[PDB]
């Protein structure tokens, strides 16, 4: 979280957050007239998983997200509905990209499942999406894993396919594996 | 009493009768007063004998809002629906002008105990909290010692005073702020929160302290009702005019000869007060620039009102004032009434608790504006602004303070516009 108070109007929205959602219950509004400011008194950190959900709440932008900051306006993303895997709840998601790069994800309205908060981690994990990434088939060799094409490597995996037999096969699915 | 002219109370007539603490302040000279007389009787006679006595008095409420009294402990609720009913008081005075309470709660703490007892009563409350200035603390003393002694002698607690009644009272105290004067924000105080005005579309008759059924009344109303309903309706009517009946507690300061506090019936011409019981103003009855009526809260009326002005509520609101609180302020002509008005606009700016935003913003721009004009530094446009500022303001807020904050630079601007456009022309050519 990423804070600009002299930006902030005195709603409570993040306050009522904290407490009655997030119930860390970490912020107030500290002071008398119009300098009363908001923020923890003494210096803390937002320990609720749900922190990232203020941004979205803080209506004047005194509360914004650190990681995605400077980077990018809302008129040159486009946004695309699609789901979190971050978890088994599936919380429905608006992804916002410009030309190949996610830039952030924001929840959608799902009364069903997250009625519009979603959880840091799945708010904040689209920067690992640019990092140890797999581009290209890899076959082991003695100079280890090396490039290969997708046809090298699938006659390696057939010629391997050919000795096992049976029970030999064994498949182990991922946490991010799809239905399909 | 008589119709025709009003003024010149008599002893004899007056409610608060050790109020310049001549005497035992404590529960030998109350009782020797006439404190704690029959109360087992006034208290049994029922809640509703009561309320129509308090109704037929004519006892409007002091401390500003000027709302008939029977009326609003009528408006308490008659029967449990399982959550007890609670009496608070509103001994927090703050109030720029006003320092009649402090003498109430100072010299005579057993009429205000005994008042809450036969106001609690009335109401149907089961506990009654006694809210006191954090600055008062030989006041609190004070009335902590007079609730001791009630408790001692069972005047309170479990049966009463002998009647078959069950009132507990306690005093609290805050910490200092004058919005803790306002019912609902003196209800959040006392919670235990910051002290913030509640939005009154939930009322405290139906909702309020710990969500239950409250009432807030100030401290001389609970002090004259007792001796109301034992002196009589027809008694407190007498003094005052039509639909503005009783005595009330005229606290003068400023430019007078001797400042004062005092007990008058209403009506009086503020001039016969000023000049009476304030030993005139200083320098002369000639000497004046203007007069606060009611407080800081309240506009100002300038000499020429002041001459033909009586002391009402309702006659104040014809003459674009109020009556919030007896507290009248005397202004010289030596006195700069814009450094004055500028002092406060600066005790609103920072009186405010910031929680919306017209008042939180406009009192200090208000301020700013005035502490401007104050030098001269404006333009001439810049009264018309801070008059449409003003209106802004007004009508746009949570509780009352917005409006105070307004009415006093409204007052200035509607009385005292030339001599603002005197300083700001004169440091242009000067
Ligand atoms: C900003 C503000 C401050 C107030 N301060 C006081 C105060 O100090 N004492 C008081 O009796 N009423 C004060 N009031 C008026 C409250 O509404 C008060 O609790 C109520 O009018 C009492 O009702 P009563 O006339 O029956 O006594 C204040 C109101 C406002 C808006
Ligand atoms: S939500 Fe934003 S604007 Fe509202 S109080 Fe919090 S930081 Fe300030
Ligand atoms: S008007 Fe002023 S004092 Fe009253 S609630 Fe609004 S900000 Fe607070």
């Amino acid at each position: 979280i990423k804070t600009s108070m002299n930006r902030c109007i005195h709603c409570t929205r993040c306050v009522r957050f904290t407490h009655e959602v997030a119930g860390t219950s970490e912020l107030g509004i500290t002071g008398r007239g119009r300098d009363s400011e908001v923020g923890t008194y003494i210096e803390k950190l937002h320990s609720s998983e749900l922190s990232g959900n203020v941004i979205d709440l803080c209506p004047v932008g005194a509360l914004l997200s650190k990681p995605y900051a400077f980077t990018a306006r809302s008129w040159e993303l486009k946004g695309t509905e699609t789901i979190d895997v971050s978890d088994a709840l599936g919380s429905n998601i608006k992804v916002d990209c410009r030309g190949t790069e996610v830039m952030r994800i924001t929840p959608r309205l799902n009364d069903a499942i997250n009625e519009e908060w979603l959880s840091d981690k799945g708010r904040f994990q689209y920067d690992g999406l640019k990092r140890q990434r797999l581009n290209t088939p890899l076959v082991k060799g003695a100079k280890g894993l090396e490039n290969a094409t997708w046809s090298a490597a699938f006659d390696a995996i057939r010629t391997a396919i050919a000795g096992a037999k049976g029970n030999e096969l064994k498949a182990i699915a991922g946490k991010l594996a799809d239905a399909e | 009493p008589e119709k025709t002219t009003f003024g010149g109370l008599r002893d004899q007539d007056r409610i608060f009768t050790n109020i310049y603490g001549r005497h035992d302040p404590y529960i030998k000279g109350a009782e020797a007063r006439g404190d704690w007389y029959m109360t087992k009787d006034l208290v049994g006679k029922g809640r509703d004998w009561i309320i129509d006595q308090i109704k037929k008095s004519g006892l409007r409420g002091r401390g500003g809002a000027g709302f008939a009294s029977g009326l609003k402990w009528s408006f308490m609720p008659k029967v449990s629906d399982g959550r007890p009913s609670y009496l608070v008081v509103n001994g927090d005075e703050s109030e720029p002008g006003t320092c009649k309470d402090r003498e109430i709660m100072r010299h005579e703490p057993h009429k205000l105990v005994e008042g809450c007892l036969v106001a609690g009563t009335a109401m149907g409350a089961r506990a009654g909290y006694i809210y006191i200035r954090g600055e008062f603390v030989n006041e609190r003393k004070a009335v902590e010692r007079a609730v001791a002694e009630a408790y001692a002698k069972g005047y309170l607690g479990k049966n009463a005073c002998g009647s078959g009644v069950d009132f507990d009272l306690f005093v609290h105290y805050g910490a200092g702020a004058y919005i803790c004067g306002e019912e609902t924000a003196l209800i959040e105080s006392l919670e235990g929160k910051q002290g913030k005005p509640r939005l009154k579309p939930p009322f405290p008759a139906g909702m309020g302290l710990y969500g239950c059924p409250t009432t807030v009344t100030n401290v001389e109303t609970v002090a004259v009702s007792p001796t109301i309903l034992r002196r009589g309706p027809e008694w407190f009517s007498s003094f005052g005019r039509k639909n503005n009946a009783g005595t009330k507690l005229f606290a003068i300061s400023g430019h007078v000869n001797r400042p004062v506090t005092v007990e008058e019936e209403m009506s009086i011409p503020l001039r016969e007060l000023i000049e009476r019981h304030a030993g005139g103003v200083r320098g002369g009855w000639d000497n004046l620039l203007a007069i606060i009526p009611g407080g800081s809260s309240v506009p100002l009326l300038p000499k020429k009102m002041c001459d033909d002005v009586i002391m009402d509520f309702d006659a104040l609101r014809t003459a674009q004032s109020g009556l919030g609180t007896a507290a009248v302020i005397v202004m010289n002509k030596d006195t700069d009434v814009i450094d004055a008005i500028a002092r406060l606009s600066y005790f609103y700016k920072h009186e405010s608790c910031g929680q919306c935003t017209p008042c939180r913003e406009g009192t200090g721009w208000l301020y700013d504006i005035m502490s401007r004009m104050r030098k001269g530094d404006a333009r001439l446009e810049e009264i018309d602004m801070l008059w449409e500022i003003t209106k802004q303001i007004e009508g746009h807020t949570i509780c009352a303070l917005g409006d105070a904050a307004a009415w006093p630079v409204q007052g200035l601007i509607r009385h005292f516009r030339s001599e603002m456009e005197d300083r700001i022309k004169n440091a242009d050519q000067q």
